[PDB]
C-alpha cells in the first residue's frame, strides 16, 4: 500500500535475490 | 597497579607461617599469582603457580592459594633451608607489565 | 632448559649488552624476560620480548634507558642497557616464561653490572 | 465513509514494520546512481570467504602472534600440535572471523563449513600432517589412532602450500543454535585436532621452527537465522561527542 | 603459466617469475569515465603514457620486529613525474591503480607478507579522543608503518582482511603480488590532494626468519596509474 | 550474477583414485578462497537443501529501527536556569554513531545508499512528590539542513517553518514517522573516509559534511506549566532501499568517540588490544565434555 506521490516513501525492497559470490571469493584473473 | 607484602614473616620454630600479598583489579583479581623464593646468591626459584600448583622438584609444603585478591603463601615446617626471601608476582594488565611484592621471611 | 649471561662492570653514564644465550629448547616459542636484584631492593622484573619480537614491555621505573632485543637463529637475548646510573648497579637474570605471563620457572645464573 | 474497527497492534511501533511513511521531502531527486566496485545483496556471499582463525589463544600470543601456530621438529611419533573448538556461536579461535562475525548476528545456522591451512615455513622444509574432524559426543581426541576415525586428509607440504578440511553438515537437525551452552546437542559441532603424520624435517639453514596460519569460511549451502544483537559490541555510557543531542 | 607474468605499461615493463597470479579488485578492470557518468564538462586530459606507468618507491625493508607498512594513494605518487605534475595542475583526477610488490629471499627463508589494498581506510588514534592530524596520514612517497597492525590501526580485525582486495607473498611460494584496483569512489572524480581512495598495507603476519647469514630484505613496491583522467585545469599547487 | 532463493544442493560421490588432480590442495597466496567442494573431500549422498537465504539479504539484515538518538530535556520555566542546558527545545546533529549497535552494523561497508525513515517517541514524567498527572503536549521536530541557522529559543519565530520540512505531533498519538531521502550529493554515502574535508589543511578527518544528513530541531510547543517536567525525545532509524559496497572488517575493539576510529581495548581479552579472543591454557586445550 503506496499512496504516497514519491518513490523513496514505499517499503522496503526485500526481493533481490541475485548475488555474485566470485566478486569475493575469486577475484582473480583466472 | 602495585603488589604489597608483609616486610617479615618471624616464627621459625617448626610452625607454620603465612606470606600475603595484597593486589587490586589490575593484576591479582584476574590473573595468576606466582610465588618465587630468593636467596642472597641464588636466582629465584618458583615455588607456586597459578595460586595453588606446584613444580615438580617442590616438596608437599608450600601451599599457597587465592580468595579474590589477598594471595597467601603457607610453608609448613620453618626449618633452616627456608630462610629466604619471597616474593608474589603476577602480571599487571593497566601497567602492561609484571610485578613483584617484596617480603623476607625470618 | 639452560641460559648465560654475559656483562658487568662500567662508568657512571654509560651502557653496555647483557647478552643471554638458551640451548637446552626451541627460544623461538617462548617469551623471555630479564629481572634485576639490585642489592639491598627486592626482585623487579625488568623487560619481555615476545617469540616475534614485535611486542617488548618495559618496566616502567626505567624510562626508555633499556632496549631489549632478541635473536631465534642464535638463540640469544639481549639488554643494551643505555645510559645507565648508579642506581641500575644489579645482579641480572635472564627467565624463560612458560606459557603464562610472569610464569619463570628456568633463571639464568645471573650477571652482576656494577655502576 | 467506511466502517472499520481498530486490532490488537493498533498504533504500535514495531521496529520491524515494513510499511511506507510520509515523505519530509516531497519532488525530491535522488543522485544518479552509479557503478562501485563490489556491491553485496546478501551477507551469504561475505560469510564465504576465508579469515584467519586465532588459534593461538595463549597468553604467550600477543597481537599479530595469536594468528598462527608454530610447528617444531619432535623426537616423537603421532604428536598433536593444536585443538580448534568449532564453537561458532560462542568465544574461541573462530569468534573474530567473518563468518563467525556475521553469523553472531543470528541464532542459528547450517551448512558446511571450510578450513583452510597454509603452510608458511621454508621452501627446504617438509613434513606431513593430519587434520581431522570428530563429530559431537565424546572427547576431544588425545592421540592420533582415535582422531583418524574421523573426518580427516592427510597433507604434505610441496608446491601447494595451502590445504583444505571441509568440516561437513553432519547434524541430526536442520540447523544448530545458540543457547550460551557449549555441551547442547543443538549447539556442539564437534572438535579439530592437527597431528604429526611423520614430522616437520627442516635443513640446518632453515628455522627450525615454522609457522602455519589457518583460515575458515563457510560453502554455499551454509545459512543463517533469527537475527540477534551481536555480543560483540556494547557501551555502558555516552561516547566521547555529545553535539547536541 | 600463472607463475610467469609480464605487466607492461606505457615505457616501463615488469617481469616475474615466481608469482602466483594477479588479483583484481572486486572483479573489475578500471576504464575511463563513460559519458552517462561524467559531472564535470570540460574536456578531460587523459596524459595515456605520460602517467600510466610503473612507479616505484623507496624499497622499505624488515627485519625483527617489524609491524608493517601502508601507503595512500594517490597521496604516495602526487609528486611522481607527469602523474604528480598532473595532479598539481588540475582539480579533480580519476584513477585505478596496479601495484605490485616485490620481496625475494633465498630458499631458506620463512616469511608470509599480507598485502592488502584497503578502500578508504580512515585511521585512528590509540588512547585518545583527539583525531589522527594531517602530518599522520599525509605522508607521500615514504608511507608510514602500523602501530598496532593487530588491529589494522582501526579498532577492525586485521584476521578479516581478507575481504579486501588482497594477496600473500609466502617466501617458500612466490616472490610478487599484483593487485589491479578500479576506481573506488562514490563520486565519478575527487580532489587528490585531500582524500585516499586506497590504501596498500603490507602486514608480516609470518616473521622474517631463517638460520643462514642474514641479508638486508628489502620490500618495493611499484605502482602504475591506470586510464587517469585530470579535470580543472588551473595554476600548480604546492 | 545469478539468483540463490535457497541454498545449494549436495550431491553424491564415489571413491576417487585421482592421478593428478588435487581438490583439497589450494593456494590462499592467490588471494582466492578455496573452491574444494564437500563432494571431492568425503563422500556425500544425495541432499536436497531447501533453506532460504532471505534472512541475509543486506535489505533484511540493514532495514531494522535502531536508536540513533535519545535526549531528555526539561519542560519548566527557564528565566533563572541560565546554563547550556536545553530550555525548552534542543538541536541534534543527525548521526548514525552515537549508538554502537546500529554504528557496527552500518560500518561493515565502505558505501551505503539508503532511504532513512525516521520515527520519534516522546515520554513525560514530573519532577516532584506531589504527582498531578502527565500532559497530552505537542511537539514539534523541524528538519534544518546541516548548513542552515536553527532555532535559538522556543518562542523563535525560526518555528514559523516557511518551507523547512516541520511535523508536528502528540505525545498521546502513535510515534511520529517520516522517510528522509537519499539526500548524499554523491551516489553513496561514506561510512569511511580517509580524507579532510576542506581545502586549508585543518579541517577534521574522516567526517566529510556531504554524508551529515541535517539537524533535527525538537521543541515543545506549549508554553510551560505552573509544575515542571522532564521529557524524553527518541529517534529511531531505519534504512530502506539499501545498497551496500565493499564490506569490511567488523570493529572489534570498543568505540571511544563518534569523531573518529579512535581504538583503546578493554583492560583485559576479550577484546583488548593484546588480545581480542580470550585465552586458554595451550593450543591443545579444550573446553569440552569428558563422560
Amino acid at each position: 500500500i503506496n499512496f504516497y506521490k514519491d518513490s523513496y516513501a514505499a517499503s522496503a525492497s526485500k526481493q533481490d535475490f541475485s548475488q555474485d559470490p566470485s566478486k569475493f571469493t575469486e577475484p582473480v584473473v583466472e | 597497579s602495585v603488589l604489597t607484602q608483609p616486610p617479615s614473616a618471624s616464627g621459625t620454630p617448626g610452625q607454620r607461617v603465612t606470606i600475603s600479598c595484597s593486589g587490586s583489579s589490575s593484576n591479582i583479581e584476574y590473573n595468576y599469582v606466582y610465588w618465587y623464593q630468593k636467596f642472597p646468591g641464588t636466582a629465584p626459584k618458583l615455588l607456586i603457580y597459578k595460586n595453588n600448583q606446584r613444580p615438580s622438584g617442590v616438596p608437599d609444603r608450600f601451599s599457597g592459594s587465592k580468595s579474590g585478591t589477598s594471595a597467601s603463601l603457607a610453608i609448613s615446617g620453618l626449618r633452616s633451608e627456608d630462610e629466604g626471601d619471597y616474593y608474589c608476582a603476577a602480571w599487571d594488565d593497566i601497567l602492561s607489565g609484571v610485578v613483584f611484592g617484596g617480603g623476607t621471611k625470618l | 632448559v639452560q641460559l648465560v649471561e654475559s656483562g658487568g662492570g662500567l662508568v657512571k653514564p654509560g651502557g653496555l649488552r647483557l647478552s643471554c644465550a638458551a640451548s637446552g629448547f626451541t627460544f623461538s616459542t617462548y617469551i623471555m624476560t630479564w629481572v634485576r636484584q639490585a642489592p639491598g631492593r627486592g626482585l623487579e622484573w625488568v623487560s619481555s620480548i615476545s617469540t616475534s619480537s614485535v611486542y617488548t614491555f618495559y618496566a616502567d621505573s626505567l624510562k626508555g634507558r633499556f632496549t631489549i632485543s632478541r635473536d631465534n637463529a642464535k638463540n640469544s637475548v639481549y639488554l643494551q642497557m643505555n645510559s645507565l646510573r648508579a642506581d641500575d648497579t644489579a645482579v641480572y637474570y635472564c627467565a624463560r616464561e612458560e606459557g603464562f605471563r610472569a610464569y619463570n620457572l628456568y633463571w639464568g645464573q645471573g650477571t652482576l653490572v656494577t655502576v | 465513509g467506511v466502517p472499520t474497527y481498530l486490532l490488537p497492534g493498533s498504533g504500535q511501533f514495531l521496529t520491524t514494520d515494513d510499511h511506507s511513511s510520509a515523505p519530509a521531502l516531497p519532488c525530491f531527486n535522488p543522485t544518479p546512481e552509479m557503478h562501485i566496485p563490489g556491491q553485496v545483496r546478501n551477507m551469504l556471499e561475505v560469510v564465504q570467504v576465508e579469515s584467519m582463525m586465532e588459534i593461538n589463544n595463549t597468553e604467550s600470543a600477543v597481537g599479530m602472534e595469536r594468528l598462527k601456530v608454530d610447528i617444531s621438529a619432535l623426537t616423537d611419533v603421532d604428536q598433536l600440535l593444536f585443538n580448534i573448538p568449532l564453537d561458532i556461536q560462542l568465544d574461541g579461535p573462530l569468534r573474530n572471523t567473518l563468518v563467525g562475525n556475521i553469523s553472531r548476528y543470528y541464532t542459528h545456522w547450517s551448512g558446511s563449513l571450510e578450513m583452510t591451512f597454509m603452510f608458511c615455513g621454508s621452501f627446504m622444509a617438509a613434513g606431513k600432517l593430519i587434520l581431522c574432524y570428530t563429530p559431537p559426543g565424546g572427547s576431544c581426541p588425545t592421540t592420533r589412532e582415535t582422531a583418524m576415525l574421523g573426518t580427516h586428509i592427510v597433507w604434505d607440504f610441496g608446491l601447494q602450500s595451502s590445504v583444505t578440511l571441509i568440516i561437513p553438515w553432519i547434524s541430526g537437525s536442520h540447523y544448530r543454535m545458540f543457547n550460551n551452552d557449549a555441551k547442547s546437542t543443538n549447539a556442539n559441532v564437534g572438535y579439530v585436532t592437527c597431528f604429526m603424520q611423520t614430522n616437520l624435517i627442516v635443513p640446518s639453514e632453515s628455522s627450525d621452527t615454522c609457522s602455519l596460519i589457518g583460515f575458515i569460511a563457510a560453502k554455499d549451502d551454509f545459512s543463517l537465522r533469527l537475527m540477534r544483537d551481536s555480543p560483540d559490541i556494547g557501551q555502558l555510557d555516552h561516547l566521547h561527542a555529545a553535539e547536541a543531542a | 603459466s600463472d607463475r610467469v607474468l609480464q605487466l607492461k605499461l606505457g615505457n616501463s615493463a615488469i617481469v616475474t617469475q615466481e608469482a602466483a597470479n594477479y588479483c583484481c579488485a572486486y572483479g573489475e578492470w578500471p576504464n575511463y569515465l563513460p559519458d552517462h557518468e561524467a559531472v564535470a564538462i570540460d574536456k578531460p586530459t587523459q596524459p595515456e603514457t605520460a602517467t600510466d606507468r610503473f612507479y616505484t618507491l623507496k624499497s622499505v625493508k624488515w627485519e625483527t620486529g617489524s609491524t608493517g607498512w601502508w601507503w595512500k594513494l594517490p597521496d604516495a605518487l602526487n609528486n611522481i613525474g607527469m602523474f604528480g605534475q598532473n595532479v598539481q595542475h588540475h582539480y579533480l583526477y580519476r584513477s585505478g591503480f596496479l601495484i605490485h610488490v616485490q620481496c625475494n629471499a633465498t630458499k631458506f627463508h620463512q616469511g608470509a607478507l599480507l598485502v592488502v589494498a584497503i578502500p578508504e581506510h580512515q585511521r585512528g588514534a590509540h588512547n585518545t579522543n583527539t583525531s589522527p592530524g594531517f602530518d599522520d596520514i599525509m605522508k607521500g612517497e615514504e608511507g608510514g608503518t602500523f602501530n598496532h597492525p593487530y588491529v589494522l590501526d582501526d579498532g577492525t580485525s586485521l584476521a578479516c582482511a581478507t575481504i579486501f582486495p588482497h594477496q600473500w607473498i609466502n617466501l617458500r611460494t612466490n616472490n610478487s603480488a599484483t593487485i589491479v584496483l578500479p576506481w573506488m569512489n562514490a563520486a565519478p572524480m575527487d580532489f587528490p590532494l585531500r582524500h585516499n581512495q586506497w590504501t596498500l598495507a603490507i602486514i608480516p603476519v609470518v616473521p622474517l626468519g631463517t638460520r643462514t647469514t642474514s641479508s638486508m630484505v628489502p620490500i618495493t613496491v611499484s605502482i602504475a596509474p591506470m586510464c587517469c583522467e585530470f579535470n580543472g585545469l588551473r595554476h600548480a599547487i604546492t | 550474477e545469478s539468483i540463490i532463493k535457497t541454498a545449494t544442493d549436495t550431491v553424491k560421490s564415489e571413491i576417487n583414485a585421482e592421478l593428478g588432480v588435487v581438490p583439497s590442495l589450494n593456494a590462499v597466496e592467490t588471494g582466492a578462497t578455496s573452491n574444494t567442494e564437500p563432494e571431492e573431500a568425503i563422500q556425500t549422498r544425495t541432499v536436497i537443501n531447501q533453506h532460504g537465504v532471505s534472512e541475509t539479504l543486506v535489505e533484511n539484515f540493514l532495514s531494522r529501527a535502531a536508536l540513533v538518538s535519545k535526549r531528555s530535556f526539561e519542560y519548566k520555566d527557564h528565566t533563572s536556569s541560565t546554563a547550556r542546558a536545553d530550555k525548552n527545545f534542543f538541536k541534534w546533529t543527525i548521526n548514525t554513531r552515537s549508538f554502537v549497535q546500529l554504528r557496527r552494523k552500518l560500518e561493515l561497508f565502505t558505501y551505503l545508499r539508503f532511504d532513512a525513515e525516521i520515527t520519534i517517541l516522546t515520554t513525560v514524567a514530573v519532577n516532584g512528590n506531589t504527582y498531578v498527572g502527565l500532559p497530552d503536549l505537542t511537539l514539534q521536530a523541524m528538519f534544518v539542513p546541516t548548513g542552515a541557522l536553527t532555532p535559538e529559543k522556543q518562542d523563535s519565530f525560526h518555528w514559523q517553518s516557511g518551507s523547512n520540512a516541520s511535523v508536528f505531533f502528540k505525545i498521546s498519538d502513535p510515534p511520529a514517522r517520516i522517510t528522509i531521502p537519499f539526500m548524499c550529493i554523491n551516489s553513496a554515502y561514506s561510512v569511511f573516509y580517509d580524507g579532510f574535508a576542506g581545502f586549508e589543511k585543518n579541517g577534521l578527518y574522516g567526517i566529510n559534511p556531504a554524508d551529515t544528513i541535517g539537524n533535527l530541531c525538537v521543541r515543545i510547543v506549549n508554553e510551560h506549566q505552573p509544575v515542571g517536567f522532564t521529557v524524553t525525545v527518541r529517534v529511531y532509524m531505519k534504512p530502506k532501499h539499501i545498497k551496500a559496497w565493499a564490506p569490511r572488517p567488523p570493529r572489534t575493539l570498543p568505540y571511544m568517540s563518534i569523531a573518529n576510529a579512535n581504538y583503546k581495548g578493554k583492560e583485559r581479552a576479550p577484546n583488548a588490544l593484546s588480545a581480542i579472543i580470550g585465552n586458554r591454557d595451550s593450543v591443545k586445550t579444550m573446553p569440552h565434555n569428558i563422560v
